[PDB]
C-alpha cells in the first residue's frame, strides 16, 4: 500500500494493541508490546519509508500525513533524527534547482519567497515547531542559495526595487511591511550582500533622481531594516543619499528667495539636487550642447551654490537629467516627462524638420551607445512621437526622423522617461566590475583593521575573523594574494618562524 | 508658436573639494598618477593596485597614500572627520 495508508494502519495497530492492555491485558505488557509493535512497523524501516514516501509528500504539501509522519517518526529510535536528514537533503535538492539554471533567473527569488512558505508553513503545523527542524531548515537553506555565487543577492535587489518603483499593486502599508520583512529573512541567508548594496543603491539614486517611489516612510523602513542585522556602515552611503536629498531641497528654496528679488525673466522653473561625489555611485559625465537658455539657468545656480559654499566644485551630470516639455500638436497640446537627452533630440523639430541620425548626432552632441536607445523610443517603442523612415526594429545610420502628427492619447503629461530607469547590459557588467574590483581592498583594509587590533594572530585563526567582519567570501587564492601585499608594504610579518603566526609591524 | 518649449527642469550635479589642482593631497602628485611609494620602485612593486579611496570627509586620496596615515593617526587630514573609508575607485 501507499505510504500516507501505511503510517495510519500503524496510528491504527498502536491504537488497538493500547486499547487492548486496558481491556484484558496486564499493565505491565504495556511497555515490551508496544515495543516490540514499534520495532517492526517503524524501528526497521525508517529508511525505507521516508526514502520512497517522504519526498512525494513535501513537493505535493501532504500536511496531514506529514504530521501523523513526526509524531510517529518521533516515538523511534532514531526516527525523528532520520526525519530530519532526508527533510534536509530535501530542501537543498528542490532548493538547488531555484537557483542554479541562470535560465530561470526571472522567477528566482519570487519561487525562492515562496518555498521558504511552504517549508515554514509545514514546520509550524507539521513539526509543532520543533526547533531542531527550524535550524536545518535555516542551515541548509543558506547551503543551496550560495552553491550560486552572485546573482541571488543582485536579483533579490532588483526584486526589492520593483517593490518600491511607481505603482498600484502596493497600495497597503500593512502588507508591504510584510512583503518586505519576508524578502528580507531570504536576505539574511546570502553571501555577498556587498553585491545588494552594490546594484541597490545604483537602484535607489535611479528611483531618487527619476520618478517616484512608493512611499517615503516607506523607503526608509527598508533602510533602517538594513542598518538592523548587516551594519551601520553597510547602509552608511545610502542614509546619505538621502540627506543630500533633504541639502538639496533647503539650498533650492534660498536660491529661490534670492532670485526672487530680480523682476525675473526665465521662463523655465529649474531645479537642481545636489549629490555628494563620494556616496553615490560612480557617473559617467557627457559632453551635449544645451540650449542657450539653459546654460544661463546652470550658471546663475553654479555661481549661487559655488559661493555661499566655498570650497566645493561641481559637475554636471547630464545623464540623469530630466525635464517636461510642452507639445503643440493637432487636436491636441500634451507636455511631456522626457529626460535630457530626450528633450535636445526633440527641440530641434521646432526650427527643423524631417532629420537623419547622424545629422542629429552631430547638433545636440549624445553617443551612438545611448543616441540609439534614446532614439529607440521617440519612434520604434510604441511607435508615437517621431517616425523613423527606414522603420525596423532598431537605429541604423541614415534613418530620418519625422515629427509625427498622431496623438490620440487621452493624456497630458506622458511618461517617454521609462528608458532612463532601465539597467542596460553594460551598466550591469560595470556595476559587478566596481564590486569585485572593490572587495580587494575591503579585504586589505579590513586584515589591516584587526592586525592592530590583537600585534600578533594565527593565520587561519585570522581567515575566520574575515569571514566575520567582511560582506562577502574571499578565496584563499585572494587571501594568500592579500597578505602578500601587506608583507612587501610592510603593514605586516610572519615571525616566531612558522608560516601560520603573523605580527602586526606598526 | 513653437512646436515644444521647456516648463520644468531638473538638473543633476555632484560635488567634490576644490583641492589645488586636484592632487594626490597626501602625496601631492596628482589624484590619478601611481603615487610616490609605487611611483618610486622601492621594495614595494604593487603600482596595480593604486586607486582613490574617499572617505566620509569626502576628499579621496590614493588608496595607498593614506592607508599609510592610517597607522600612526586615524582623521581625514584635511577633515577632522575621522577617516571611514565609503568609496574607492577613480
Ligand atoms: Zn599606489
Ligand atoms: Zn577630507
Ligand atoms: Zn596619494
Amino acid at each position: 500500500r501507499e505510504v500516507p495508508e501505511y503510517l495510519n494502519h500503524v496510528s491504527k495497530r498502536l491504537e488497538e494493541e493500547g486499547d487492548r492492555v486496558i481491556t484484558y491485558l496486564d499493565h505491565s505488557t504495556q511497555k515490551p508490546l508496544i515495543a516490540c509493535v514499534e520495532k517492526q512497523l517503524l524501528g526497521e524501516h525508517l529508511t525505507a519509508i521516508l526514502q520512497k514516501g517522504l519526498d512525494h509528500l513535501l513537493d505535493e504539501n501532504r500536511v496531514p500525513d506529514l504530521a501523523q509522519m513526526y509524531q510517529l517518526f518521533s516515538r523511534v529510535r532514531g526516527g525523528q533524527q532520520a526525519l530530519l536528514q532526508h527533510w534536509s537533503e530535501y530542501i537543498k535538492t528542490f532548493g538547488t534547482a531555484i537557483v542554479i539554471n541562470p535560465e530561470k533567473d526571472k522567477d528566482m527569488v519570487q519561487d525562492l519567497l515562496d518555498f521558504k512558505d511552504k517549508v515554514d508553513h509545514v514546520i509550524e503545523v507539521c513539526f509543532q515547531k520543533n526547533e531542531r527542524f527550524v535550524n536545518l531548515m535555516k542551515e541548509s537553506f543558506e547551503t543551496f542559495i550560495n552553491k550560486r555565487p552572485n546573482k541571488p543577492a543582485e536579483l533579490i535587489a532588483k526584486h526589492v526595487d520593483s517593490k518600491l518603483r511607481a505603482g498600484n499593486k502596493e497600495a497597503t502599508d500593512e502588507e508591504l511591511e510584510r512583503t518586505l520583512d519576508k524578502i528580507m529573512i531570504l536576505f539574511r541567508f546570502i553571501h555577498g550582500k556587498d553585491v545588494f548594496e552594490a546594484f541597490y543603491k545604483k537602484d535607489l539614486a535611479k528611483r531618487l533622481l527619476v520618478g517616484k517611489s512608493a512611499s517615503v516612510d516607506a523607503e526608509k523602513s527598508m533602510l533602517s531594516k538594513l542598518k538592523h542585522e548587516c551594519g551601520a556602515a553597510f547602509t552608511s552611503k545610502l542614509e546619505g543619499m538621502f540627506k543630500d536629498m533633504e541639502l538639496s531641497k533647503d539650498i533650492m528654496v534660498h536660491f529661490k528667495q534670492h532670485m526672487q528679488n530680480q523682476s525675473d525673466s526665465g521662463p523655465i522653473d529649474l531645479t537642481v539636487n545636489i549629490l555628494t561625489m563620494g556616496y553615490w555611485p560612480t557617473y559617467t559625465p557627457m559632453e551635449v550642447h544645451l540650449t542657450p537658455e539653459m546654460i544661463k539657468l546652470q550658471e546663475v545656480f553654479k555661481a549661487f551654490y559655488l559661493g555661499k559654499h566655498s570650497g566645493r566644485k561641481l559637475q554636471w551630470q547630464t545623464t540623469l537629467g530630466h525635464a517636461v516639455l510642452k507639445a503643440e500638436f493637432k487636436e491636441g497640446k500634451k507636455e511631456f516627462q522626457v529626460s535630457l537627452f530626450q528633450t535636445l533630440v526633440l527641440l530641434m523639430f521646432n526650427e527643423g524638420d524631417g532629420f537623419s541620425f547622424e545629422e542629429i548626432k552631430m547638433a545636440t552632441g549624445i553617443e551612438d551607445s545611448e543616441l540609439r536607445r534614446t532614439l529607440q523610443s521617440l519612434a520604434c517603442g510604441k511607435a508615437r512621437v517621431l517616425i523613423k523612415s527606414p522603420k525596423g526594429k532598431e537605429v541604423e545610420d541614415g534613418d530620418k526622423f519625422i515629427f509625427n502628427g498622431e496623438f490620440k492619447h487621452k493624456l497630458f503629461r506622458i511618461k517617454i522617461n521609462q528608458i532612463q530607469m532601465k539597467e542596460t547590459v553594460e551598466e550591469q557588467v560595470s556595476t559587478t566590475e566596481r564590486v569585485f574590483q572593490d572587495r580587494q581592498y575591503q579585504i586589505d583594509a579590513a586584515i589591516v583593521r584587526i592586525m592592530k587590533m590583537r600585534k600578533t594572530l594565527g593565520h587561519n585563526l585570522l581567515v575566520s575573523e574575515l569571514y566575520n567582519q567582511l560582506k562577502f567570501p574571499v578565496k584563499p587564492g585572494d587571501l594568500k594574494k592579500r597578505i602578500e601585499s601587506l608583507i612587501d608594504r610592510d603593514y605586516m610579518e610572519r615571525d616566531k618562524d612558522n608560516p601560520n603566526q603573523y605580527h602586526y609591524v606598526a | 508658436k513653437k512646436r515644444f518649449e521647456v516648463k520644468k527642469w531638473n538638473a543633476v550635479a555632484l560635488w567634490a573639494w576644490d583641492i589645488v589642482v586636484d592632487n594626490c593631497a597626501i602625496c601631492r602628485n596628482h589624484i590619478m598618477d601611481l603615487c610616490i611609494e609605487c611611483q618610486a620602485n622601492q621594495a614595494s612593486a604593487t603600482s596595480e593596485e593604486c586607486t582613490v579611496a574617499w572617505g566620509v570627509c569626502n576628499h579621496a586620496f590614493h588608496f595607498h597614500c593614506i592607508s599609510r596615515w592610517l597607522k600612526t593617526r586615524q582623521v581625514c587630514p584635511l577633515d577632522n572627520r575621522e577617516w571611514e573609508f565609503q568609496k574607492y575607485g577613480h
